[PDB]
């Protein structure tokens, strides 16, 4: 139960992975919408779980933060740098056409499959190590993925809001600024200018 | 007597008494606190 | 300042208006013996004029090129006295009146002849009910939560 | 005979006499509906308790400071002082903590007994009490929560709410501290009064 | 920079996507959405002499059913994207970061 003392919704019995009874707006009242929401929630969770380290790790290294790493495309002759290497295809129209064709193909492949249970957990080629072996352990891994991904989503929100509250920052730069003086470096200064 | 209080409770009479009191009040307030485009006490 | 205006304490046009007003009243004052009652009246209007302009200057009103106060209702905290604060006062009083009248109508609605108390006021009941308006925001909020504020299926 | 705030006046029917502090006082009929009465019982409890603590922390540090035993800023001047954290940080701390606790208490108001146990440690729960009087860890000395005990809690709470009102309005008109006001009054009472203060 | 290059690439990619990628989606949507109808019946059955769709042109020996209309639609897209990239490359426009 997400909120002790609160009656769980009628349609949330706790059986689903990551189902703690949280839908205060009753957005899953219709079952079709709820299933679609489980799929989409997992998609966001996995994009976030991939994108958070892609945001943090290049910052720990000498490379720019996640904001600076997008900046060459604003200027016309822009060329990307992967690990300091001016990659030749780094021009914006190149990687842009590449990204459109590749992403569009893959994601549209997800659009043209309706199991619907495979739209959440397809497996097969995407489970070569076969972690779907024990359905108990596979379901516990479902709770694992859902909580990890929700955590990553919250973290991403923290990164975007910190970026708005300190334009041209880094999550770890913000963290270090806090570690300097935690009692005088806080969200309190942003909430209260 | 009871009938007279009843008459004095009737809509137009109660209205003249009520708005006459309200007018005296607002007049005196504008007498001790004239002009005033704002609530100055903050 | 705000909206290109200037504080009335800093406005030449504002002070020119005060000057021309006072000199106008003094032009009227030159006609009467200084001990006379018309004279004392024009002096009272003059003192009231100075009080007016000095108060508008003090309380921070902005002026236009016209030399006249303009009100900032955007919500800027420097000017809540120009709308937001008198506005909250108004909403308190209006809510009071309407809440009391509604209390009266509910109180007489199950009488044998309801209209009878609408044209001849039950003044004792009204006096009992007038001071419910003091706490009208709590009463109306509690009714909204309890479902007693709005009639069902109307 | 449960006590009359107005001797001649009768009690509202909805004030049974089972509530502590029931002197038959609801002239604007705010508690006529029973759910309103429950909610306002909790509201009077919390406003009264916070008012007791606040009145204490406003008045006693002042009288101590003026005696000279310690040196503490005035309750209104305490905010401007320098502290080991930015006041914004202090605020965010206070807000997060109160946001947790108050919502647990509220869960008890809506669904009594629902939040009685530690959600971390599944042991160390609370005993079943009444709404607004949590037992267990909240009563370490294990005093008996009876009438006259609750009635004294409510009485001191009401006197302290009135007290706080007097503190803020007083300080507004006089520009000083409450104990400073008491000294000024005891000095020459017939010539030091709200009459002369205005 | 070379118009024939960009137009040929964009139009070839558009025809390609419409042929091997988005064809099934296209057909299931144009099938479930169906022909426009007035008063519960198609415009031609309702009596509009000119509302009969042209089944001759829609027949194609292309195995999947890709026809002249598909060519026209996707090729139109490819030319609009193509002249978009062409016109946008010769701009010299650059936003101030
Ligand atoms: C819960 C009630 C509460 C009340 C009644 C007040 C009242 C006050 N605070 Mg205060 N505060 C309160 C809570 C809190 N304050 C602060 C932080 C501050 C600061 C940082 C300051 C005040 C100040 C003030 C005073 C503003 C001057 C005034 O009113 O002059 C009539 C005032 C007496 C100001 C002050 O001390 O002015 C002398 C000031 O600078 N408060 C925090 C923590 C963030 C609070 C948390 O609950
Ligand atoms: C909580 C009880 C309490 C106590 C015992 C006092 C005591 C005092 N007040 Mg205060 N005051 C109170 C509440 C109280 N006040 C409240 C609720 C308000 C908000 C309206 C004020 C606002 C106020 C102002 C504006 C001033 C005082 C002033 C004073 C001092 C002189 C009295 C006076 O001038 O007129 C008293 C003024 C009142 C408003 C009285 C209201 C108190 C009500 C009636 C409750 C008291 C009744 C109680 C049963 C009798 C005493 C019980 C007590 C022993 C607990 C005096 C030491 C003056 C001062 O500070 O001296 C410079 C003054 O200027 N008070
Ligand atoms: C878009 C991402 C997304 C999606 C699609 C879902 C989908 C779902 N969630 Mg999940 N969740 C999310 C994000 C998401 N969640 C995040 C970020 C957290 C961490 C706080 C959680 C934590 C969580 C818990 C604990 C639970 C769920 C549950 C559910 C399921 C039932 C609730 C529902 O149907 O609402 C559907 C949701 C939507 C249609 C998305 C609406 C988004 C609105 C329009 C905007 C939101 C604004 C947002 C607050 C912005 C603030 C950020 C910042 C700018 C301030 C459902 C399949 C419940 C469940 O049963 O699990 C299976 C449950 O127990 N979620
Ligand atoms: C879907 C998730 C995601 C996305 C959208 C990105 C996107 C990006 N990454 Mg990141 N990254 C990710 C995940 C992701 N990454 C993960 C999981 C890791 C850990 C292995 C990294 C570690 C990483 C490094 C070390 C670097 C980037 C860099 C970059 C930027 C340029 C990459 C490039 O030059 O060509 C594509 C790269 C390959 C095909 C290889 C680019 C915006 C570069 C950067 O920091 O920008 C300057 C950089 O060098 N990423
Ligand atoms: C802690 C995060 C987490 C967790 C617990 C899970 C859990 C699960 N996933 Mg999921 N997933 C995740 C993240 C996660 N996923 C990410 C980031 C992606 C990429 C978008 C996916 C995409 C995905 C797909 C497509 C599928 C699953 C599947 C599954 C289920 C069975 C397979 C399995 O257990 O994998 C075990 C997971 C681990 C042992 C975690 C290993 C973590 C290490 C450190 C790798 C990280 C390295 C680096 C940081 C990231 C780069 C890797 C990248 C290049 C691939 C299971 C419930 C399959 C399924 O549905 O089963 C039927 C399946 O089809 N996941
Ligand atoms: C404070 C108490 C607490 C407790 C009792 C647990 C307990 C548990 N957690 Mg959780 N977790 C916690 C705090 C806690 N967590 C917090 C504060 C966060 C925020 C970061 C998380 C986020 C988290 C993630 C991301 C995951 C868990 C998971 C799990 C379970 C897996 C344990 C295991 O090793 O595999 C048996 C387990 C029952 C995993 C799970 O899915 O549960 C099955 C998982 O992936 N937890
Ligand atoms: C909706 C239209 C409207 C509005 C917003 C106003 C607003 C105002 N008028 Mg105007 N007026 C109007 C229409 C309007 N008037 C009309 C139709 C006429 C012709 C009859 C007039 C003729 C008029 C004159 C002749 C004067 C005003 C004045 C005023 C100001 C008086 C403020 C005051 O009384 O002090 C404050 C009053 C209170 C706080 C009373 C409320 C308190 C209650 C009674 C008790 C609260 C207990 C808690 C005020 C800003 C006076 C002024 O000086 O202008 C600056 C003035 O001289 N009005
Ligand atoms: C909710 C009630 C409350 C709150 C809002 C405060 C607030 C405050 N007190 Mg006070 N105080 C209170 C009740 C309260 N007091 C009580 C009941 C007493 C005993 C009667 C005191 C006696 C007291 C003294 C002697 C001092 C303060 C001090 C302070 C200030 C320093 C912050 C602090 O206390 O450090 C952190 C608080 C912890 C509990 C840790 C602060 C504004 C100190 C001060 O003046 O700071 C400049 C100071 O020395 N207070
Ligand atoms: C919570 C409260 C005060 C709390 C004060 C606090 C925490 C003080 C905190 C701090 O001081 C510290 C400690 C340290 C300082 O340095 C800083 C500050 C910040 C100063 C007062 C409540 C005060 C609450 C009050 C005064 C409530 C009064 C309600 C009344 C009189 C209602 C009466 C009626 O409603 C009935 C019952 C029946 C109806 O029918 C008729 C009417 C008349 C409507
Ligand atoms: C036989 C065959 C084949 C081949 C085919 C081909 C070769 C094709 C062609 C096709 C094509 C190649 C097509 C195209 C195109 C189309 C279209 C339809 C177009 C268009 C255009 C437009 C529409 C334009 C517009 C505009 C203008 C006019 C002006 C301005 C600019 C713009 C753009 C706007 C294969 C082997 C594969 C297979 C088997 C069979
Ligand atoms: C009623 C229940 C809830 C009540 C909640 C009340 C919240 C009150 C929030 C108070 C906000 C604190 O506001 C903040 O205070 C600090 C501390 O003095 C001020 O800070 C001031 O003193 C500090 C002392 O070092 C200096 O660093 C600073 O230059 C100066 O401005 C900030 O300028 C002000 O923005």
């Amino acid at each position: 139960d997400w909120m002790p003392g609160q009656p769980r919704p009628s349609y949330l019995d706790g059986s689903a992975p990551g189902d703690f009874g949280f839908d205060p707006l009753r957005l899953g009242e219709v079952p079709e919408n709820l299933e679609r929401f489980k799929e989409s929630e997992l998609i966001h969770c996995r994009w976030a779980m991939l994108a958070v380290p892609g945001i943090l790790v290049p910052e720990a290294l000498g490379l720019g933060n996640w904001v600076k790493a997008q900046e060459w495309a604003a200027l016309p002759g822009g060329q990307a740098t992967y690990l300091g290497n001016p990659v030749p295809w780094g021009t914006l129209p190149t990687i842009l056409v590449i990204e459109f064709l590749s992403i569009a193909f893959v994601e549209h492949q997800r659009s043209m499959e309706k199991d619907p249970e495979k739209k959440k957990y397809p497996g097969g080629a995407f489970d070569p190590l076969g972690y779907s072996k024990d359905p108990k352990k596979f379901h516990e891994y479902k709770i694992k993925e859902v909580k990890n991904g929700r955590l990553a989503l919250l973290a991403f929100v923290g990164i975007c809001v910190q970026q708005s509250a300190y334009p041209g920052t880094g999550p770890l730069e913000n963290l270090a600024t806090h570690l300097a003086d935690p009692w005088h470096n806080t969200i309190g200064n942003v909430l209260i200018p | 007597m009871r009938d007279l209080k009843t008459y004095l409770s009737v809509a137009p009479v109660a209205s003249t008494l009520w708005f006459a009191a309200l007018a005296g009040l607002l007049i005196e307030i504008n007498r001790f606190f004239p002009d005033a485009l704002t609530f100055p006490f903050f | 300042d705000i909206a290109g205006l200037t504080p009335c304490k800093d406005s030449k046009q504002f002070a020119k208006r005060e000057k021309q007003s006072i000199k106008k009243l003094e032009s009227s004052l030159k006609l009467y013996a200084p001990d006379s009652a018309p004279a004392l009246a024009i002096n009272a209007t003059i003192e009231k004029t100075k009080r007016r302009f000095d108060n508008y200057g003090k309380q921070g009103l902005l002026c236009g090129a016209d030399g006249l106060p303009h009100l900032i209702v955007s919500g800027d905290q420097r000017h809540w006295g120009e709308f937001i604060t008198p506005g909250i006062l108004f909403l308190y009083i209006a809510g009071w009146i309407g809440w009391v009248g509604r209390s009266y109508l509910i109180a007489i609605r199950d009488d044998k002849k309801p209209t009878q108390k609408e044209i001849i006021i039950d003044v004792p009941l009204a006096t009992r009910l007038v001071f419910r308006g003091f706490s009208w925001p709590i009463a109306a909020y509690r009714e909204l939560l309890n479902g007693e504020l709005v009639a069902k299926d109307v | 005979k449960k006590g009359e705030w107005l001797p001649g006046l009768a009690s509202p029917g909805y004030l049974t006499g089972s509530l502590p502090g029931d002197n038959g006082f609801d002239p604007l009929g705010l508690a006529e509906d029973p759910e309103n009465l429950k909610w306002f019982v909790q509201a009077e409890l919390v406003n009264g308790r916070w008012a007791m603590l606040g009145v204490a922390g406003m008045l006693l540090p002042e009288v101590f400071t003026s005696i000279g035993i310690i040196n503490v800023p005035k309750w209104y001047d305490a905010g401007k002082e320098e502290y080991f954290a930015s006041s914004s940080t202090l605020f965010v701390i206070e807000f997060i903590l109160f946001h947790y606790v108050e919502i647990r208490r509220w869960q008890d108001i809506k669904n009594p007994g629902s939040v009685n146990q530690d959600p971390i440690f599944k042991q160390y729960s609370l005993p079943a009490g009444e709404v607004g009087y949590p037992g267990g860890i909240f009563n370490p000395l294990n005093f008996a929560p009876t009438l006259e005990a609750k009635e004294k809690e409510i009485a001191n709470g009401r006197l302290a709410m009135l007290a706080f009102l007097g503190f803020i309005i007083q300080h507004n008109v006089t520009g000083k501290g409450p104990f400073d006001n008491l000294l000024q009054h005891i000095s020459d009472p017939w010539h030091n009064t709200i009459v002369q203060t205005l | 920079l070379n118009p024939s290059l960009v137009i040929s690439l964009s139009t070839g990619l558009s025809l390609f996507l419409g042929r091997f990628v988005f064809f099934n989606f296209q057909r299931e949507n144009v099938a479930k959405q169906g022909l426009p109808e007035q008063n519960g019946v198609t415009h031609f059955e309702a009596g509009d002499t000119r509302a009969k769709e042209y089944v001759s042109l829609l027949k194609s020996n292309d195995p999947v059913g890709f026809n002249i209309v598909d060519v026209l639609a996707w090729g139109s897209i490819g030319h609009i994207v193509a002249y978009y990239i062409l016109a946008t490359s010769s701009n010299g426009y650059d936003p101030k970061f």
